[PDB]
């Protein structure tokens, strides 16, 4: 690991748990739902923000 | 004296003739008590067919198991009686037989090793002898694991070319050859102006030119056509491959991609290049101190064991890449590291860091031709190669053409945004998934 | 038979003969 | 162009030196102190003192060297044997000087630092492993080892239990004592003799002391057994021959060539060879047998060594070696030696030609004698072999104490009393 | 031995444009690629918007 | 060192900040079309 | 194959005591064929135990005719009803090919240690003779063992 950037700050080396996760070859479209729950999760928290301002 | 500049310019220069059945002839002359006698044919694998294949390995055999004149082991024993060593080797693209020998015995040399050449005692009691050989040389040849791993790479970048396969061929057709083949492959392929004939030593020009003359004038070494020249350009295919297996303990690696052919000017530059990213291996007295980037890094943690760069130029086509042994743990961050090299050469290079790479250059190239057979053998490739040319002080004037301006022109063709193959020899488990290594070709500028 | 042997250990190569 | 001009110092250092027309130019210096000076308690040094050309000098550090010598595209050498260690370094026509400066303070000006030192300690084990791998090295060590009693024996590697034992003070005592202007030879190549000669007087000048003698390897019998797993036994078996420097020493070089095999044919079986021969008939599928000699100041060896399976083992010794006892026994062809001193004169020019190989026969004599000669007066030595002295010759072998080592599965091997 | 390996064809998947065992791929290549990334950099100009 | 590349470089990012900074907000311009 | 890497351990605290290492090759050097054997394994033989060579070497060199089972505080006829049953295998036996010929030869070492040990040894006569009790007789003139703490 030689001036690899991933370890420099340590918070990188936390944050390959996500891209060199190993995984299965074959997986069904059904365990894209991992993601999509994230992303509805996240998608609301800023909407559900704007909303407070005026509520 | 010499200086440098002088010590290019007294130098015996190549001597030319011709037969009249397109034989070549060719010399120098060193002063010297010792003699090389040799014999160049360009007549290759590239050529053979499917059923053919392996042939010419084959035969490289048989012929010094004696012969029409001389039946088995009385040629030998007159080899041995001049006490001359005797030598043979193939190539993909060449086929060589030479003879290291005093300036004295040169007269039965030629006339030795000219019979050589076509007339060959096929007996099929030695067929059976020599089947066996190889059907043992083959299952051995596993146990070298560098001789294997370029096969691979071959057979991975050319698929679906005559270049693409084994010298020796597949074993089946080893068991299945028969003599018909080799004396078809004989007849075609042996002719003039194929051959070529070079040597280097106390001779000069005209005392070899005269026992050139007679046989091979010659027994012909013909020209008809055989067509022309069964040869043709070769496709470059991106791919990989893999064999995995865990037992071993190390595991290799070969990463390359294509290009130019033997004549080009841009063959110079990319001679430069690889001599500055430099090699490094375990047994040094380098240590953390050295110059090549590779060679202070690798040796630090001993991230690979060892590694070198080869540099290989057929016909219409070369390849360039590196070859690097290392543990199984540590085989990603040679990958990184190496495509670093690479990458700061096509845009950062540096006008001080060329010199140490083009000194090197001047250092191999003129050690390189210590020694009677060395030069000797170089003749011999050349003139079917560049033609005639053996440019010597030529060779410093086109170094002198590297600048700056002129690595990083050329080097960014040939690998920034490219397609690499990639062949590889197990425990490979770690070596990243190709979309990886294409995806670390082209710096996004990071 | 050998030289009998040798060894070369220096700087930019590395091997053993004999 | 000129020939070999070779000039003694009043320090008794010879310095010699040619000019070439290459840009190829190249220096050398030849140091008598090799592995037979190693002591009982100084082993291994001599092992690590041909790894650290690298560290600090007097004047210049570690760094500016490794760094210097590549910018300009030196190459700097070092080589050992049993006697002669060598610093062979090679550049172009030009950079020579910057490069000659370098050559002396190695050699001239030493400092080992203990923390620069310690680090390299490891690296012997890897340099140790590579080298063994081809057991044919790990045959011979073991074979001085049983022929002799004090000083030959000495390996040209670092036993292990002695890693961790070498000491700065054992090396800056070992460098002193047996580096001297008297035992030193310093030899260019393309280069001018006045330049050479001027710098050589300056730095190379001390003392005096030390070029103590006092081995005189006392040959005695004895053998070595080795037990391992692997399937193909190695022997060899050997008779005390002469020291170099004499007829015989000549002779023995005639007697080889007539038994001795290299392949004079890639992948052909040497039917020239009578010993090869002479057992292929009796026995069976692969084998190999070599003779085997080397000589050296005060003595040298003679002898055969040979590589079979544990079958055939018992017989192809027995097989090979009383074909001697037939030579041993009058049974000689004129022809052969002929034929054989044939060999000998091509085998040496032919080794002679290569500048490096030709650099190092130069000072080879230069140690030894202090003279140089001519390939020519080389010629005519040879064949002045008498034939009746090859019988003779071989005769000793036979007619004397012998010894033996063997490294593989033994379950087969003869022992030197059946012989 | 080993040398018996010999690579499948994969000529279902090419495109013709490098079908051609006898000619240099670097005629092609040069455009054969700039599709790829005409692809890629089109997709940003959405998104962009 | 006296950097000879990254001279060109840098000069398109800079256009590539501005250009896209001009993008994001661009209130007043010269040109139409 | 889990118990291999147990050799090693136990060989390694077997020779802490040189004077064992000293004896091993003593037989080595006085001897050809057979008692030159270590009690010890080798290395290079470590991971080339296949049971067969075990399962093997079981059956050829026990029998019935080579073995003695001896109680001590036991009725005899307990003990000598179990034993017919169980323990009567053939045969076969005993495969007595070693007479070790003592034959001349000579080891040396080299190590780091400061205390040299040596052994010197010429071929005694075989055990059940009156010189097999001879050579006792003339150790206790010599061989000293210590009879007094210290002394
Ligand atoms: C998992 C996360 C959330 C869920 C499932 C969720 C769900 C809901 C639902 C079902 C309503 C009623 C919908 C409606 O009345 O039309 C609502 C309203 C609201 N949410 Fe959330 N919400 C989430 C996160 C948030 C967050 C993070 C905030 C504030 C930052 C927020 C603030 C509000 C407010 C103020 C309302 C009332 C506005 C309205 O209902 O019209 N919500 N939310």
């Amino acid at each position: 690991m030689t001036n690899i950037r991933k370890s420099h700050p340590l918070m990188k080396i936390v944050n390959n748990a996500f891209i060199d996760l190993p995984a299965p070859s074959n997986i069904s479209s059904w365990w894209n739902f991992g993601s999509l729950l994230g992303i509805c999760l996240i998608l609301q928290i800023l909407t559900g923000l704007f909303l407070a301002m005026h509520y | 004296t010499a200086t440098y500049a002088q010590a290019l310019q007294s130098v015996p220069e190549t001597q030319v003739s011709q037969l009249d059945n397109g034989l070549r002839v060719a010399s120098e002359q060193s002063s010297q008590p010792t003699c090389t006698v040799g014999v160049w044919i360009d007549a290759g694998s590239r050529y053979e067919s499917e059923k053919n294949n392996g042939a010419g390995y084959f035969v490289e055999h048989l012929a010094f198991k004696g012969t029409k004149n001389r039946p088995g082991n009385a040629l030998e024993k007159e080899v041995e009686s001049m006490g001359a060593h005797l030598n043979a080797y193939s190539t993909r693209e060449h086929t060589a037989y030479y003879i290291k020998a005093l300036s004295k015995d040169l007269p039965k040399a030629v006339e030795l090793l000219a019979d050589i050449v076509q007339n060959c005692s096929l007996e099929d009691s030695q067929i059976e002898k020599e089947r066996d050989v190889i059907l043992q040389e083959l299952q051995e040849n596993d146990t070298s694991m560098r001789d294997v791993v370029f096969n691979y790479l071959h057979a991975t970048a050319f698929q679906g070319t005559p270049l693409a396969q084994s010298v020796e061929g597949p074993s089946e057709n080893v068991r299945k050859l028969s003599r018909a083949d080799l004396t078809e492959y004989l007849s075609r392929h042996y002719k003039a102006p194929r051959m070529v004939l070079a040597a280097a030593g106390g001779l000069e020009h005209r005392q070899l030119l005269d026992l050139a003359q007679k046989h091979f004038s010659g027994l012909s070494g013909t020209y008809d056509e055989d067509a022309v020249p069964t040869l043709s350009p070769c496709r470059f295919t991106g791919s990989q491959i893999c064999h995995r297996e865990d037992g071993l303990p190390l595991a290799h690696v070969a990463i390359a991609v294509e290009g130019p052919g033997w004549a080009h000017p841009d063959n110079v530059a990319l001679q430069v290049a690889n001599a500055i990213i430099g090699h490094y291996d375990c047994t040094y007295g380098g240590g953390a101190h050295l110059s090549s980037p590779l060679a202070s890094i690798a040796a630090t943690n001993k991230l690979c064991q060892s590694f070198q760069t080869f540099n290989i130029c057929y016909a219409d086509t070369g390849l360039l890449g590196a070859h690097f042994v290392c543990d199984h743990m540590s085989i990603d961050d040679m990958m990184f590291v190496l495509q670093g090299q690479w990458m700061r050469l096509c845009t950062s290079a540096t006008e001080s860091e060329v010199l140490r790479g083009k000194n090197l250059l001047r250092n191999a190239l003129v050690s390189h031709l210590d020694g009677t057979t060395p030069v000797c053998e170089d003749i011999g490739r050349s003139l079917l190669t560049y033609g005639r040319r053996i440019p010597l002080a030529e060779w410093e004037s086109r170094i002198a053409e590297v600048d700056a301006r002129v690595v990083r022109e050329v080097c960014s063709k040939y690998f920034y945004d490219q397609c690499p193959a990639v062949a590889g020899f197990g425990p490979i488990e770690q070596l990243p998934d190709y979309n990886r290594i294409r995806s670390g070709m082209f710096w996004l500028r990071f | 038979g050998r030289p009998l042997v040798a060894s070369v250990s220096l700087n930019v190569p590395a091997s053993v003969r004999y | 162009p000129q020939d070999l001009e070779f000039t003694r110092l009043p320090n008794g250092l010879v310095i010699a030196s040619l000019e070439n027309y290459a840009p190829a130019s190249r220096i050398g210096l030849f140091i008598k102190a090799g592995s037979r000076y190693e002591n009982s308690n100084n082993l291994g040094t001599s092992h690590l003192l041909r790894l650290a050309s690298s560290l600090t000098t007097k004047g210049a550090s570690s760094f500016k060297i490794t760094r210097g010598i590549e910018a300009v595209g030196g190459k700097l050498s070092v080589t050992s044997t049993r006697e002669n260690m060598a610093y062979t370094v090679e550049c172009l026509r030009d950079d020579v000087d910057i490069l000659m400066e370098f050559l002396l303070n190695v050699t001239t000006a030493p400092e080992f630092r203990r923390w620069e030192v310690a680090a390299l300690q490891p690296q012997l084990r890897i340099d140790k492993a590579v080298a063994l791998q081809n057991p044919q090295a790990h045959v011979i060590e073991n074979l001085h080892a049983a022929a002799y009693r004090n000083a030959l024996a000495n390996s040209l590697y670092c036993p292990d239990y002695r890693i961790g034992k070498v000491t700065p003070v054992e090396l800056h005592d070992y460098v002193q004592n047996h580096f001297t202007s008297a035992r030193m030879a310093l030899i260019g190549l393309g280069v001018s003799h006045p330049v050479l000669k001027q710098v050589a007087e300056q730095f190379l000048n001390i003392r005096g002391g030390l070029g103590l003698s006092g081995a005189k390897a006392k040959y005695h019998g004895g053998e070595i057994r080795e037990q391992n797993g692997d399937s193909l036994v190695h022997a060899a078996l050997v008779a005390e021959s002469a020291a170099i420097g004499s007829a015989e020493a000549n002779a023995f070089s005639v007697l080889q060539h007539v038994l001795g095999a290299g392949p004079h044919v890639k992948r052909g079986s040497n039917a020239t060879s009578s010993l090869y021969q002479a057992v292929a008939k009796g026995v069976h599928q692969p084998f190999d047998v070599s003779a085997f000699n080397a000589s050296y100041s005060d003595s040298g060896l003679f002898g055969f060594y040979t590589i079979s399976q544990a079958a055939s083992a018992g017989d192809v010794i027995k097989a090979a070696y009383n074909q001697v006892k037939t030579i041993a026994q009058g049974n000689l062809s004129n022809p052969d030696v002929q034929a054989a001193k044939n060999k000998l004169k091509a085998g040496y020019l032919m080794s002679v030609e290569s500048s490096e190989g030709f650099l190092d026969e130069v000072g080879s004599q230069a140690l030894a004698a202090g003279s140089y000669t001519p390939p020519s007066t080389v010629l005519q030595q040879i064949d002045a072999v008498a034939d009746a002295d090859v019988i003779n010759a071989a005769k000793k072998f036979v007619s004397g104490r012998k010894s033996m080592a063997a490294s593989g599965n033994l379950g087969h091997t003869p022992f030197i009393d059946e012989l | 031995s080993h040398t018996d390996i010999k690579v499948p064809d994969f000529s279902d998947y090419r495109r013709p444009e490098v079908l051609d065992s006898t000619k240099s791929s670097k005629e092609s290549s040069e455009a054969r690629k700039g599709f790829s990334y005409l692809v890629t950099a089109t997709t940003t100009v959405g998104v962009a918007y | 060192q006296l950097a000879r590349n990254w001279v060109p470089t840098a000069s398109l990012w800079g256009a590539v900040g501005a250009v896209g900074l001009v993008w994001a907000t661009d209130w007043r311009l010269i040109l139409d079309w």
